[PDB]
């Protein structure tokens, strides 16, 4: 049908204000329910119905900065939220030394994500400690895990990681070569990428590991034409009307953008059907409540909504901001992190 | 639903 | 012990070996974003578990609560960190826990803590002994469990039980030969134990693969297989592959095959074959073929890739 634009503002606000105790089991990644929602406002040239002022203090009490000694910085970055207890600090003060108080790297990315969408200029950030801590989290095979107290690994993180990097404008956070050599030894023998070397390729970690590489500019250095053309055929093989995630899976709304924005990294997006995933991702649509599921007459998510919404805006919907594909925000918070990397060289 | 993390 | 749903339970507030205990609450501030409700007993546990948690206390007490917190919320990651310190710090017996995880991922199999927590616990025992039998039966529930295969993976590779998977592969394969996820078991157990590089091993699988093909011919797993286990030792190199696919364009013809007969004519060209421009127009002639009848939902794709044939073998 029609995209109902105000009745996704409006779901995007709504997630901002307050959740039902049905989704208590985000309340860890509560920092990345943001930013679907607030990059999603901006995707939607919504961001002036949030109070951007206050989104920062609260974005800003997640960072874990180092204690006066100095003993913490391998466990720098930020937290998914409040969760532990620790008082309310908008990176004012110290660090108040805890046991088990570190940051998480989906959550470091989230929020340096938030605070350039919302137009802070991050210099509340301690970026050193950021950059050590994210060098603790990377693994001999050049992966990385989620935690310094120790989590799964895989390509997941390493997108992570690009991003931190990518947005603080320093790659001394990781061991590039090490990280490129995890995303090459991820190739499976049907060209797709997968989570880990061995593991069936999926339209995620294809994701990760293109958009890594374009992050760190390295995408025609690492592939071959060759490679890049198996990688391709792979991609754009994952259509069947909206996309799916795997060979022989129902499609999901939301790799109109994984799979999507990989086409688009790669240059052939415009070679795909524009309609039937169009028309797709509409019908995923929630005309009530606003926002997207990742299946038509299913309940809608601020991932499937925010997914869906960049999906479309991969075709250039009507109302709807560009957006980077890989670096996941709008261009025009691109092009404003371009001008404050440049500002930040003076 | 879809779990990312 | 207490559950969380039984008549009696008591809040943590209200209860006696708590009482020296002060409960720390979660504070998001004056202006409070993406604020979780939570139940009266739900807070009550968590602002113990805090309180335990700030104060790294190593007790049996602490240990219960995690159980609770858990139940409450098996995506908190710190919840499974601390109690595996308390594993360790209490020298609880493993084998237990062994059964409680197995529990836990039956109900919740999408969660990546869960999955977690059971790898270092089979790392710390050293035995896998229960895992293979364990990921059956979670794949029985959901065949294509992403968290599943990548942990049978592991178990697998660390443990080396390579021994009977390829023929746990060939009966998932009867189950569903459409199972992307097993076509790819199987080329982890070939690949990291014969090898393909043993011909008669290639022999077995492209003439095993060709096989499911005539069963189901639209499965492109099968057919990435095929290409896969071939497309580096050179597809021009099987003159009779060619040939038998040519054959089989009657009857199972699907956008698969064609688009496996363009790639082997490309990769000819790529081999300065003989009769260069002849077989690039045919190559050309089925990306049209795709892009006007077998796969036009790709039609740009195709006719891009055509283009490209044409502007590289001139
Ligand atoms: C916050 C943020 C934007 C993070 C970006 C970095 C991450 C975490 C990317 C994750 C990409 C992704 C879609 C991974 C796959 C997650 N799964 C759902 C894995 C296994 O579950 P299945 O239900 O078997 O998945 P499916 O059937 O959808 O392939
Ligand atoms: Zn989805």
């Amino acid at each position: 049908l029609d995209f109902l634009r105000d009745r996704h503002v409006r779901f995007f606000q709504r997630c901002l204000q307050v959740l039902p105790e049905r989704y208590s089991s985000l309340e860890t990644s509560r920092l990345t329910i943001a930013f679907f929602a607030l990059s999603g406002l901006d995707m939607l040239d919504s961001l002036d119905v949030v109070n951007k002022d206050d989104i920062i203090e609260w974005i800003y009490s997640l960072q874990v900065l180092p204690t006066e000694d100095r003993s913490n910085l391998d466990r720098c970055g930020f937290r998914g939220s409040s969760y532990l207890g620790i008082p309310f600090n908008p990176s004012k003060n110290p660090g108040t030394a805890h046991p088990y108080d570190s940051g998480h790297i989906a959550m470091t990315y989230t929020g340096l994500s938030c605070l350039i969408i919302l137009g802070d200029d991050l210099s509340r950030v301690d970026k050193e400690a950021c950059l050590a801590g994210l060098r603790a989290l990377q693994l001999e095979d050049g992966s990385f895990c989620a935690v310094p107290e120790g989590s799964e690994n895989d390509m997941r993180f390493v997108y992570c990681a690009s991003c931190i990097c990518y947005m603080l404008n320093n790659w001394s956070g990781m061991d590039m070569k090490k990280a490129i050599s995890y995303i090459r030894r991820s190739m499976s023998y049907d060209n797709g990428l997968a989570q880990g070397a061995g593991l069936e390729s999926h339209g995620g970690s294809t994701f990760c590991g293109i958009a890594s590489l374009c992050l760190m500019g390295k995408l025609e250095e690492v592939f071959s034409e060759k490679e890049l053309n198996r990688i391709k055929r792979w991609c754009i093989m994952r259509q069947q009307n909206g996309y799916h995630g795997r060979p022989n899976k129902p499609v999901d709304t939301c790799y109109s953008f994984w799979v999507g924005a990989t086409l688009k990294l790669l240059k052939i997006f415009q070679y795909t059907n524009f309609e039937k995933n169009r028309n797709y991702i509409l019908s995923t649509q929630d005309r009530l409540v606003g926002g997207f599921a990742k299946w038509p007459d299913s309940h809608p998510d601020a991932l499937h909504a925010y997914f869906g919404i960049c999906g479309l805006s991969l075709m250039e919907e009507s109302g709807i901001c560009k957006v980077h594909p890989a670096l996941n925000v709008s261009t025009r918070t691109s092009e404003r992190l371009r001008d404050l990397h440049q500002s930040w060289k003076t | 639903k879809c779990v990312i993390l | 012990f207490l559950s969380l749903d039984s008549p009696t339970y008591v809040l943590y507030r209200d209860r006696a070996e708590w009482a020296d205990i002060d409960p720390v609450p979660q504070n998001d501030g004056p202006s409070p974003v993406v604020q979780i409700i939570y139940s009266e007993k739900f807070r009550d546990v968590y602002d113990y578990f805090r309180a335990v948690l700030q104060r790294d206390e190593r007790s049996e007490r602490a240990f219960k609560l995690t159980r609770d917190a858990i139940e409450l919320n098996a995506a908190n990651y710190t919840v499974w960190h601390f109690r595996r310190v308390l594993l360790r710090s209490l020298q609880k017996d493993l084998q237990e826990e062994m059964n409680y995880i197995i529990a836990i991922i039956e109900e919740q199999p999408k969660n990546y803590q869960v999955w977690h927590h059971r790898r270092v616990l089979v790392e710390w025992l050293k035995d896998p002994s229960q895992e293979l039998e364990f990921i059956a039966d979670i794949l029985n529930q959901d065949a294509k469990n992403y968290h599943a295969w990548q942990h049978r993976q592991w178990v697998i590779q660390e443990f080396r039980l390579w021994d009977n998977e390829l023929q746990y592969v060939d009966q998932l394969l009867k189950e569903d030969v459409r199972n992307n996820s097993v076509w790819n078991q199987r080329h982890f157990v070939i690949s990291n134990t014969t090898g393909y590089s043993d011909r008669a091993v290639l022999e077995r699988e492209v003439q095993y693969t060709l096989e499911m093909i005539k069963l189901v011919p639209h499965n492109e797993s099968a057919w990435n297989y095929l290409k896969g286990i071939l497309q580096d030792r050179g597809l021009s190199r099987y003159p009779n592959l060619l040939n038998q696919l040519l054959d089989l364009q009657p009857s199972h013809s699907s956008p698969y095959l064609i688009a496996f007969l363009v790639d082997i004519y490309e990769d000819m060209l790529e081999n300065q074959c003989d009769n260069k421009e002849d077989i690039l127009n045919k190559a050309l002639e089925l990306c049209e073929i795709l892009a006007k009848e077998k796969d036009t939902i790709r039609k740009e794709y195709w006719r891009y890739i055509g283009r490209s044939l044409q502007s590289k073998h001139s």
